[PDB]
């Protein structure tokens, strides 16, 4: 049981940490970039109505 | 001397200018005349307004017999009926002098110092000229800065155009005090100074005044300052003016001028606000498309000529807007400039100073500048295992705090304390600590040593043979 | 006759009275008569592009007009000189000026009409017949060119009546005319041509021989035949400069014409006094390579619409030097800033713009100016044959591959080289994505591969794999760890590491790291390939990898520093020394795997 409940639980550990430390950040950097280009499109689109 | 006195016998040419009264329009900082008498486009008109004052602009457009003067100050207060446009017929013109050194100008370059009016020597245009490639030499000779993490790994060649980058709330104004203070050559000090900052707050202005007082260097510089509270247009003349003064001094008189401008992004937003407020197509984030053009002649004017000893270097100052390369601003501005120093946050975070990295810094002019008759062979292959290893000690700290200590091979631990022990001895330096290049280069051979030899690829057999030993 | 300014706004002039003008004919502005472009004509007014600085310009000004179209001027003297983006020599300017800045105005012959060459007649006589593109004789030019033949220019044809004798003349004589109905027909040493009109060609081609260029990894993974076209994203710290010089160095090209279409300037220089001393053995020896070049140089600073005519005047020259039949390599530097000039134009002109600001037919001119390239047979009786190979570097703005210049210009060119940033920062030098890079010429060049090196093709696509494979096994590796990893995917891992850092690092200072001929790289890829199977056997046979490599051990050393043999040592010395290294290996992997 000491050694399953070892291995179980260093094997939780490692993936939390990996998915905190990788995932997070890599998907709110592709939520920024998508919104600075959906801002982006509109600018144009303004002016070439204000045209 | 008669040479010289032909070039001014036209001074005596005495001029008429009329002054109009016609008025017919204005809306934002633009104003529109009519029925004006053979405009001329870009050209200087001094407005007066009902109460006396008077501001100045320029024609930006001209229509049939019609000019779209755009004013420098504003335009609230303008009347219709009692104002009265005046045209000098030339463009827009500065005085200039040997004797401008240990002022202090004003956004429009008047003195705001107690003292007279300049005795100008002659007058030139602000805009300037290119200059042809075949008359440029690139430079050849290093500057030593004292800042090891420059004088390492990138170098400062005279010539040079490297500007800092920096994000709010960093001591850029501290390096750039220091690099001025330390701007010696490896080896009289005839460095002038041109230091133009435009849009800042009143703190750093007498900062940077006091740093000059206590180095005994404000009698060897001129000062164009620009704060916040001062007229926005206004803001995009004053980097041309300081140009212009500096390509004077270093191509007809010989000296070696060093200019330092600041916070560009400040005249990039300027060049957005008084860019917005016309029509013109919108470039990126809603900056003007021709802001690549602008931002290139005011850069281009650096590196030395065939016949003039002279010299002159760039060291703008950026101000990137949330900590992102990719902005339009720094992206055009690497696309120029000539490599350049970064700096990051969480070095600052971590309370070392100065808080350079050098991972993203890059420097072209290195090639040239290292070499033998100025430094030791070693100098770039040093300055190459430096980065390798730096770049391996990075990612190495990253796995290990991914997944732990267990997978961290032997080399791993050996780049995990290469890295601690760079980031903390080798750049951390004293605010009036110097590192000539022979000694900085000498400590920086220590922190290799910590690797086995065999390992360290990227240097030659012959360096690690006639050096490492020791 | 002559017309009047009626507005400007920056570097567009609208005039009055011009009703006999066309449009795009060439015309003179100003009282220092600054050059220009008629692009749209309503009723008497005409907008007028101009190709200078425009500032203190006063309504009344008087307006030229020229009725032909912009053009340069063709002919010898051409090469070894430095031109502006409209075809005016430089080093001739500041000489007469004695200054250091660019004199608006001024104007100057395009080629020296001082000098006298040693002509030589061709091959005609009184009374033959003559079509547009037949050579009548040649021109001592330089100890590299020998030759520079002279062209009738196209859309000219007829009988030659008199011809010059063997002598020495300047570039203004007559030395040829020609009996159409008429004997309205006299010819010079130069001629000129529209640069937006194409030059006529017998016919196109299908490009099958390699552009050599001296890069391990441009030539061994993605090739460029000599002929195509090619292009290089990058984000302004790629340093692709690097590779542009190098091929415009070490190339196997008869001549380069480098043109900079708003570059930092500071190049010109490093190259104008760069190339003077490196020395070139293609003909004869010694020959230094300024004889073999001619730069269009045309910096950021100076005025938006010549960025426009410089690329334009660059190929022109280019198909000028291929119809000669000598082939000839146009490199461009930047072409995004010609797209950001056409955008300037088209917003100020006040047009409706489309993706991202930019016009509409910017896709087509790309298209358009890129089709010009590509082999071909020239147009005339000797039959020789000629080809180029453009090069262009396109800069994205926020370092990404989405912007609509370079997404056009992918649709248009079949060479891709791709330039990452991180890599860069790794000093990594030659740092190309091995990822996304692709080229189209492969299966082409097999015939020259078969009939030069057979199994190339195969051992390059083993790389390929071994490089895709470690890719793919890095990020679970690295989520994971080595814990679950077989003796076989540490193998690849460490021969992946190996190969980036051996085969694909290059330095251009180092004596022996500055050309790989193709030789070289093949033996040495064979090297590696082979080292790679024997560990994989081994392995396979039955042997604990981590045991093994210790064993192994100088024979990895060895393979490693086999790039520092010396190129060109004896094109077979260097062979042996490769078979030998390879035997050795092969005989450690049979007793140190044991």
């Amino acid at each position: 049981a000491f050694i399953i409940l070892d291995e179980v639980i260093k094997v939780t550990n490692r993936r939390v940490n990996a998915i905190e430390h990788v995932i997070i950040p890599r998907t709110e950097n592709t939520i920024a970039y998508i919104n600075s280009e959906l801002d982006e499109l509109d600018r144009e689109e303004f002016y070439r109505l204000k045209k | 001397f008669a040479i010289n006195k032909k070039a001014v016998e036209q001074g005596f040419n005495v001029k008429p200018r009329l002054n109009y009264n016609t008025v017919s329009g204005v809306n934002g900082p633009l104003v529109i005349l009519e029925k004006v008498k053979f405009p001329r486009y870009n050209e200087i008109v001094n407005l007066t307004l009902p109460d006396g004052t008077v501001r100045q602009g320029q024609v930006l457009e001209i229509r049939g017999d019609r000019a779209i003067v755009q004013v420098f100050e504003g335009t609230s207060g303008i009347d219709v009926k009692k104002t009265t446009v005046e045209f000098t017929g030339e463009s827009l013109r500065i005085p200039v002098s040997e004797d401008m050194l240990g002022r202090i100008f004003d956004g429009s370059g008047r003195p705001i110092d107690n003292g007279p009016k300049v005795f100008a020597e002659d007058y030139l245009d602000i805009n300037g000229s290119p200059i042809n490639p075949y008359a440029r030499i690139y430079p050849e000779e290093m500057i030593s800065t004292g800042v090891s993490a420059i004088d390492t790994m990138n170098s400062i060649a005279r010539g040079q155009k490297i500007p800092i980058f920096s994000a709010s709330g960093l001591p850029h104004n501290e390096i750039a005090a220091q690099i001025c203070r330390q701007a010696g050559l490896v080896r009289e000090e005839n460095f002038s100074i041109v230091f133009a900052a435009m849009g800042v707050n009143l703190e750093t202005a007498r900062f940077f005044k006091q740093d000059f007082e206590e180095n005994g260097s404000l009698e060897r510089t001129s000062l164009f300052l620009n704060l916040a509270n001062d007229p926005t247009i206004e803001r995009i003349i004053t980097p041309r003016l300081a140009l212009t003064t500096a390509e004077y001094l270093a191509y007809q008189t010989e000296r070696h001028v060093l200019t330092i401008l600041t916070d560009m992004s400040s005249y990039a937003d300027a060049l957005r606000e008084v860019s917005a407020a016309r029509e013109e197509v919108p470039g990126r984030r809603g900056y003007p498309g021709y802001m690549y053009t602008d931002l290139s002649t005011i850069y281009e004017r650096a590196g030395r000529v065939e016949g003039r000893n002279g010299s002159i270097t760039q060291i703008p100052i950026l101000t990137m807007p949330n900590d992102d390369i990719t902005h339009p601003i720094p992206d055009l501005t690497g696309y120029i400039t000539e490599g350049q120093i970064f700096v990051d946050r969480q070095l600052h975070n971590k309370g070392i100073y100065p808080p350079i990295n050098v991972l993203p810094s890059l420097s072209r002019l290195m090639k040239s500048a290292i070499g033998e008759g100025m430094t030791r062979k070693d100098h770039g292959d040093v300055s190459n295992q430096l980065y390798a290893k730096y770049a391996i000690g990075k990612d190495a700290a990253a796995m290990k705090a991914v997944v732990g200590e267990e997978a961290l091979s032997i080399e791993d631990k050996l780049s995990l304390e290469f890295l601690e022990k760079f980031e903390k001895t080798f750049i951390t330096q004293g605010a009036y600590e110097d590192r000539t290049v022979f000694e900085s280069l000498d400590q920086a051979w220590s922190l290799l040593r910590i690797y086995p030899k065999e390992m360290l690829n990227r240097i030659s057999p012959k360096i690690l043979d006639e050096f490492y030993d020791r | 006759e002559y017309g009047a300014i009626y507005s400007v706004s920056g570097p567009v002039v609208i005039a009055e009275n011009m009703i006999g003008c066309a449009m795009y004919e060439l015309v003179k502005v100003g009282h220092d008569n600054l050059v220009g472009e008629v692009i749209r004509i309503d009723g008497d007014k005409a907008t007028i592009q101009v190709y200078e600085e425009t500032a203190g310009l006063t309504v009344g000004d008087p307006v030229l007009r020229t009725g032909k179209p912009l053009s340069v001027e063709l002919g010898p003297g051409l090469m070894e000189t430095i031109y502006d983006g409209i075809q005016r020599p430089l080093k001739a300017i500041k000489e007469e000026s004695q200054s250091i800045y660019i004199p608006r105005g001024i104007d100057t012959p395009a080629l020296d009409r001082t000098i006298k060459w040693q002509f030589t007649p061709g091959k005609f006589q009184v009374g033959d017949h003559i079509s547009g593109g037949d050579i009548y004789g040649s021109v001592f030019e330089n100890s590299l060119i020998s030759s520079h033949k002279i062209l009738l220019p196209p859309r000219s044809r007829g009988t030659i009546t008199w011809i010059a004798p063997a002598g020495e003349y300047t570039l203004d004589e007559k030395i040829l005319e020609v009996e159409f109905d008429g004997k309205k027909s006299d010819f010079t040493l130069y001629h000129t041509w529209p640069v937006r009109v194409p030059r006529p060609v017998t016919e196109k081609l299908s490009a099958d021989y390699p552009l050599l260029t001296g890069q391990r990894v441009l030539d061994a993974l993605f090739p460029c035949v000599q002929g195509g076209t090619t292009c290089i994203p990058g984000a302004f710290g790629c340093g692709k400069t690097v590779i542009s010089q190098s091929l415009s160095k070490y190339s196997n090209s008869d001549a380069i014409i480098y043109v900079g279409c708003g570059e930092r300037g500071n190049e010109m220089a490093e190259v104008l006094m760069e190339f003077p001393e490196l020395y070139t053995e293609m003909s004869g020896t010694k020959e230094p390579i300024m004889k073999r070049t001619t730069l269009v140089a045309n910096t950021s600073n100076m005025p938006v619409a010549a960025r426009e005519a410089s690329i334009y005047t660059g190929i022109t020259l280019a198909e000028y030097f291929r119809d000669q039949g000598k082939n000839v390599s146009m490199i461009a530097d930047s072409s995004s800033r010609w797209a950001e000039a056409l955008r300037e134009i088209s917003g100020r002109l006040g047009e409706m713009p489309a993706d991202q600001g930019f016009p509409a037919y910017l896709g087509a001119k790309l298209a358009s100016f890129y089709e010009r390239a590509g082999k071909a047979v020239a147009l005339g009786s000797p039959d020789r044959t000629g080809s180029v190979s453009i090069v262009a570097a396109v800069s994205p703005a926020g370092g990404d591959f989405s912007d609509p210049v370079t997404t056009a210009t992918l649709g248009i060119t079949q060479v891709f080289w791709g330039l990452d940033k991180k890599l860069a920062q790794r000093k990594h030098f030659p740092s190309i994505n091995t990822s996304v890079s692709y080229s189209k010429y492969t299966n082409v060049l097999n015939k020259f591969y078969d009939s030069n090196y057979p199994e190339f093709p195969v051992l390059r696509d083993r790389m390929k794999e071994i490089l895709s494979n470690a890719e793919e096994l890095e990020q679970v590796v690295q989520l994971v760890g080595k814990s679950a990893l077989s003796d076989s995917d540490k193998i690849t891992l460490d021969v992946a590491t190996l190969i980036k850092e051996d085969f694909l690092q290059q330095n251009g200072y180092s004596t022996y790291d500055a050309f790989c001929p193709i030789w070289k790289t093949f033996d040495m890829m064979r090297a590696f390939i082979s080292y790679h199977d024997e560990a994989q056997k081994a392995v396979a046979n039955g042997a604990n990898w981590s045991k093994l490599a210790d064993s192994t051990g100088d024979v990895k050393h060895a393979v490693s520093s086999s790039k520092f043999f010396e190129p060109s040592r004896g094109e077979k010395e260097v062979h042996g020394e490769f078979e030998k290294l390879l035997s050795t290996m092969q005989e450690r992997f049979a007793e140190s795997t044991d």
